[PDB]
């Protein structure tokens, strides 16, 4: 089995500057299968970033990823109210599991 | 008169370019469509360029998410050779997902897969006309080459694939007459596996080079009469021709397992115990394109070769390449003369577009002098449609 | 013009039996494979059951292995889940997702999502 | 080398897709006419795809309100099967709002009706040459198949009607050699209705299935010889074919009343008393298609059938559909191949654009392994000048 | 090989439309060329439209001030019968703003203007190789037929006009065999003014009736044999054929003076002493078309006709009209068919758009049953670049 | 039928129009190539126009700084004389950034070089077959005519160029028989310079006209016969035929140093010791263009000729200019017939554009009338692009 | 472009006679349907009387039968309506509407109108 660890648990900045979340991998992974999801509450999640470095169809080039083997980034580079919510990410090689998440809100 | 097939692969020392469509720098403001995987098969006149349309033209609406490669809006189509394929200029010659087509000599067979993925049926059309159908043995996906089949004597041989995609599968090779599947027999291959295979005559025999998709860096070869009694392996060339692959470095003439559960499409062409390896630049994404002389190659697992010739360059995307041959009959020469074609594909799942989407470069095997540049898609992504 | 709509949850006390229904339009199942999504409250998303575009069911959660039984109906374009011999620990919000198997890229990620069906467990 | 004709329909267990044309994604972007109600006519040598233009191309303002059917800018044309109708591939063959055409094995013979509603006249081409006129004789509507028509043994047959199109009417047989029209007959037919048949030829004879406007859910048949010696009937199969039809049940050989003043296009293929029914799935709108083997559907009332193969989804639009024939001189076989298309209806009338337009698969029937699928239109509508 | 000869004109009751091309229609959204005078012009094994192109696309930047007739830009091209005239299905024939074409049974002959107006050239080419040049001898606008030549047993004959507009000016008839000018006569017809006439011929002469421009309101004619020895006259039917033209009254067969000093290119067809007159429906604009037979208008100058046929109504627009026929080697008949077309013009003068244009109809004589209905152009203007 | 070359030009008195394309005017909204660099070659059927593509279409943004000529996208292609090039109707040759191509009767024969500046390789194809390849002898910009090749008897023959631009370079005569370099010598040529000959049969020998780019205003001439035995000089007539050029005066027949250090590809005639020579109107840029009999111009120095024939206007855009003949088993005559295209250059080095093309126009020596005009380009600049 | 307008409208005595004329512009008779249909002041829309595209009058109101006749001129592209014998019930204002019938689908529905005449009667 493989955990993946978002190490901010909770992250509190403010409307307009650079955002990093980071996910580690208790084993590193052959596969490069692992997306990134953005969940507003009362909302179905999103998809943003797909094969840990490519944005998906119709999310802005706000959002930008990168990462190798254990280590993993997803960076905002000027937040917005709506850009707000909680980000998972997700291994869907084998063996499938999600991230615990992080929240992001304003201070 | 059918095509005899009893004649040796010519003599090269290098490739020189022999065609080039640049369909997407066209298809920016023209009617083109939006291909992928495009292959070229030569008649005993002409040779066309085959591809699998996504059902819509390029720089529209329509090509929203063509990264998808089954859908019931595929066609296969061909147009002559070195043209940018638009409907005001292509054939349309089967609807399929997965295809192949060669020539016999007398008229063109063309197999086309489209259907469920659980039962899919190929079409088998000789000279336009649906002659016979292969249904689905595993219920899994159904898949073919993807590029020519191989005719000898008038008799076209082809291997399709059934099965799980990350372990072993069914591998069986057919014998098509006139449309008409005469004989079939499926490999036994343990721990091996065979996709979307490149297969070329040579001196009355057929030979298919294949990628290995579940543990294999390296690429696997079958290799087979017209009885359909083959012979199996691996090539122990050091140089892997595979995509992803590790370095180069003592290679094995049984699987390397080592970053190897992926791959490309690809080809290879065995002259005695050399081969020429044709390969990505790059270990980890599909960037460049060479060709690589190995002059013991085929059964030595050293990792020095002879020869390089650059086709683009690592800072390039490339694509799929397979081989095709013309035959002495159309060339007038006393063998037969070895080709490839490289796609270039532009477009998701690497940019940042809606659609993704191929061209294609060709080269022919010529015993004179010949250089290495870099022939690229030189596309200027993104497009109009993606703002 | 793609939907997928979840139906089917409700209060059902310890020890019952329910079962989802997931409608899609604008597609085909017999060319995506389709997921069960769970988020317990006060948790993250967890991957509940995966099924193949042939009608395999590749994936079980550890926790609702051997319980919870994931079927599909491609005339009807349906996804389905029975959950049975349901716990308190069940108490969460389903959706199902729809991702593509590509012959050539691989795996693709989910893509497309419901608002999904709250199930919660009381007494 | 004019069709012989004495061969018998070919024995099938299925249907094979065999082309896809996917006119309205492609014409998104490209210029492709704004058709309706194509056709599959085959010679000797090729098969050709006729289609009845509005005179505008689609996504242009010119195909505002082209739901309408008679107008002085209809035009037949024909293209390569599986191509997108565009002004750059089609070949112009009679100016017409109502057409049908066929191949003796010689040359083309086009039909084509223009005029007024009460004066329509319909201008007989042979190879492009216009060779006869037949002028309407009920000064109501003049019709015709809208699909192929049948040559045996140099002499091709068609069906023509002119009357009201919610009562009785007249129906006239008549039999064409080389663009004369030499012999025709006035079916004597109290309380039958036919338009829009689709004919094809058995065992030296022709038969016809046609649409039923006035009082019949089922669909009436007409079977005659070289000599125009006819007989009439309905398909007493308890599953009906015509749209809108009841649900499934106890069926009739005589017209069925229920829910039956309107129809579609469609066909039939007999089978000694067993019979291949092809229908939309929804029986109140023109969604899906199926292929119902009903093996004593042609002389029996039971609502049983044998086998339904799946060709749309009911949530997918269809529209008309017809059947073609592939003469043994075109296949090579010894039997006549049974072969039928789908007309794809997209816009207007339930659909909130300003143009309404259709494009066509086909299917051929084999004997041997096929699958069940949807094959839809695929276009993502509104276009943009909707909006 | 040669063609007609003998083969008088057939019987013939009335005109079934032919073709309709729809080219400004479909020029809104495709590429199709700023035309104007078409023509229709059949060899033995098809029938062509010829057009001249203004040099530029309709709907484009390019299309602005195409009123004008003379222009280094001009070319003569060539389509299929029915077709829109676009860069990708047309055949390049000469560069010229005035033209004519026909074909003597081996190949085309094309004749083509060019050059300043004192000094205009005819470059004649033969199989698409320049054989022969005719230099204008007055130093004045030299034009010729726009609509096709005369062959008769290989020899091509055309009628050439150089001079004033409002004069007298200089007729030369030439007999032109395979490219070279063979013979030439110059026309002694003092008081006559002939400029684009459209010859057929009859029992093995010509018969040319051409456009008064100066002083007449009926239409001269000129008919010679292949020894160049002619005749001249005026139509002395008092059903006028010019534009604009007087109300219909007591005719004559000298110039009519009233209202007779301009002119519209037409035509007529001489069966003994009747005579079919193709003529717009108003009399001072071009707007409408119809064809009358007058069984006594050859020669007696009465107002009272037998028959008309209604072409094109009088509300909308119409433009030039000329005759072609179709050889007993296409047709296969005993005797020359009679047929003409329409151009229907769109555009300045009359029109608030940057442009002009035409489309073309074209009908052929049947002695069968017909209807009179209206198939005007159905553009509807104007287009996006005059916004 | 393999041209056999032992005739003559043709006596000729002036040229007469053979073609005009209006490719830039149509281009505004046709999907038209941008190419440069157009040829005409005839063959004993047809005659073709080859021009070198950029890969991309024009008004479009990939034709963005396309005033480059060497290039990895840039491919020859073929279209029928006289239309417009766009991807839908022309025939792909080969991949190229400099090209020539002739027909001996049997196949066309196509050279296209391309590759690096230091190693580039001309790949010759004969019947879309490669057959040989020629690498560059001294690692600098490899490049041959730009205009057809000339067949006497079943033998090609074509003059290449390799080194300095402003210096002393190497020049090879080459003998193709059926895509074999069956002999080659090169030229002993010491303070001569020649690039893009342009090369004609005449009386079984070759002759070539040839622009000297290095210390020359007037034109460099070599003439040879089929073992390859060369003569080489300069025209000696004051009426200078380069560009730029100093004003007319006494001339030379070594190269004319002043105001000689460029050039642009031209042609001339040589009949006797008279020269038909073409030549733009300014002496300074590539404006205006004309054609000059001097009747005594290939031996005296003399300045004063006999006629002019005006092409374009001083205030006109003109460009490369070339060479081509009709062999008699085209035309049909006893003798070779001399024509020549011009290039008409649209947009930069001297338009504010975004790209540069060129249209073309071309004329064939007659002994009729013939008259001189102006038929420029004809296209309103700046496009949408630009904008 | 296309355009329909009608005339002979006026004021008429009990028991008069009248005819109207709706001239048609821009489309043929010989393809569309045609219709009267008159308002009442005071009271909702009235179908008079509806004539086919081959010359048939298919439909009469039940209260003008026998008094109104309805006639075209197709190579004038007119459309007329002679009424006889007028009552104080038949002032109102009058349209000539265009609808067509399609050979598949059938009837359209009325598309294309004027804006009317009024017709009144005095004492
Ligand atoms: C592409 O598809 C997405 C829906 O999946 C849609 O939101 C977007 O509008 C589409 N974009 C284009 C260019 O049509
Ligand atoms: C090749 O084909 C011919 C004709 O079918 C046959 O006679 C011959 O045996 C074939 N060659 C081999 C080695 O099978
Ligand atoms: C369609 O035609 C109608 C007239 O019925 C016009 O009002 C409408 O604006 C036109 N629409 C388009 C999109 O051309
Ligand atoms: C069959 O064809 C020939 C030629 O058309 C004709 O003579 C004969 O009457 C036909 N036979 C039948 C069965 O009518
Ligand atoms: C037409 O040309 C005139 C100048 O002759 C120009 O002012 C006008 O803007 C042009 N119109 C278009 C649409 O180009
Ligand atoms: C008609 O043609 C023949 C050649 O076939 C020729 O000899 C003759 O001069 C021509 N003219 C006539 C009708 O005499
Ligand atoms: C042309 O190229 C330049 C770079 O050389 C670029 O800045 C400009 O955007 C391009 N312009 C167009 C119109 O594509
Ligand atoms: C012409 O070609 C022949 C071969 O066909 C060759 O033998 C001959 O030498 C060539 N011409 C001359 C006169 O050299
Ligand atoms: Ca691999
Ligand atoms: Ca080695
Ligand atoms: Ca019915
Ligand atoms: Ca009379
Ligand atoms: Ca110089
Ligand atoms: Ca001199």
């Amino acid at each position: 089995e493989v955990v993946l660890t978002q190490s901010p648990g909770t992250l509190s900045l403010s409307p307009g500057e650079r955002a990093t979340l980071s996910c580690r991998a208790s084993q590193s992974l052959g596969t490069n299968y692992l997306a990134w999801y953005q969940h507003k509450p009362g909302q179905s999640p999103r998809l943003l970033i797909d094969g840990a470095s490519t944005r998906a169809i119709g999310i802005p080039d706000r959002f930008s990823a990168s990462g190798s083997g254990t280590d993993f980034t997803l960076t905002v580079s000027r937040l917005e109210p709506e850009d707000f919510a909680v980000y998972y990410c997700q291994h869907y090689g084998n063996p499938y599991t999600f991230g615990q998440g992080t929240k992001l809100e304003i201070k | 008169v059918t095509l005899a097939g009893n004649s040796s692969l010519c003599p090269i020392s290098g490739w020189a370019i022999y065609s080039k469509d640049n369909g997407i720098r066209i298809g920016s403001k023209g009617d083109v469509f939006v291909i992928r995987e495009p292959f070229i098969s030569c008649s005993h006149l002409e040779c066309r360029t085959f591809f699998l349309t996504q059902g819509a033209l390029l720089n529209d609406k329509h090509s929203n998410g063509t990264v998808k490669d089954r859908s019931p809006y595929r066609t296969l189509m061909s147009c002559p050779v070195g043209e940018a394929p638009s409907p005001y200029n292509s054939r349309f010659e089967s609807v399929a997902w997965s295809a192949s087509a060669c020539h016999d000599g007398i008229s063109w067979l063309t197999i086309g897969i489209s259907g469920p993925d659980n039962g899919a049926v190929a079409v088998l059309k000789y000279n336009g006309i649906i002659t016979d159908t292969i249904k689905s043995w595993r219920n899994n996906i159904l898949r073919t080459q993807e590029s020519e089949c191989a005719c000898v004597n008038g008799s076209c041989f082809t291997v399709m694939t059934d099965g799980p995609s990350n372990g072993q599968a069914s591998y069986k090779i057919f014998k098509i007459e006139k449309g008409k599947v005469v004989k079939s027999v499926e490999m036994n291959a343990p721990n091996y596996h065979y996709e979307e295979c490149s297969c070329y005559p040579d001196a009355g025999d057929i030979m298919c080079v294949c990628r290995d998709n579940w543990h294999g860096s390296n690429r696997p070869w079958v290799s087979f009469n017209q009885n359909l009694e083959y012979q199996i392996g691996y090539i122990c060339s050091g140089i892997f021709g595979d995509n992803p692959r590790p370095n180069d470095g003592t290679g094995s003439c049984s699987p390397m397992p080592s970053n190897g559960a992926y791959g490309v499409k690809g080809f290879s062409f065995k002259y005695g115990n050399g081969v020429w390896i044709g390969r990505t630049k790059s270990t980890s994404s599909r960037s460049g394109f060479e060709m690589i002389w190995d002059p013991n190659g085929w059964t030595e697992t050293d990792s020095s070769f002879s020869v390089k010739q650059d086709i683009v360059e690592i800072t390039d995307w490339s694509g799929y390449s397979g081989s095709f041959v013309q035959h002495p009959e159309l060339t007038g020469l006393d063998c037969m003369r070895p080709c490839f074609w490289v796609e270039l594909i532009r477009g998701r799942p690497k940019e940042n577009t809606i659609w993704t989407s191929g061209s294609s470069i060709s080269f022919c095997g010529v015993n004179s002098d010949t250089v290495g540049w870099s022939w690229p898609d030189g596309a200027e992504l993104p497009f109009t449609i993606d703002k | 013009e793609v939907q997928l709509v979840e139906s089917g949850g409700g209060l059902v006390q310890p020890g019952g039996s329910l079962r989802l229904s997931c409608a899609a339009s604008g597609f085909s199942f017999t060319t995506y494979e389709m997921n069960w999504v769970r988020q317990a409250p006060g948790k993250g998303l967890e991957w509940v059951s995966h099924i193949s575009s042939r009608g395999l069911v590749i994936y079980y959660a550890d926790s609702v292995k051997g319980r919870f039984t994931m079927s599909r109906d491609t005339a009807k374009n349906s996804l389905y889940l029975q959950m049975d011999s349901l716990t308190v620990a069940d108490t969460a919000v389903y959706y199902c997702a729809r991702h593509y198997f590509d012959r050539d890229w691989g795996y693709s990620g989910m893509d497309l999502w419901g608002q999904g069906t709250t199930v919660t467990v009381s007494s």
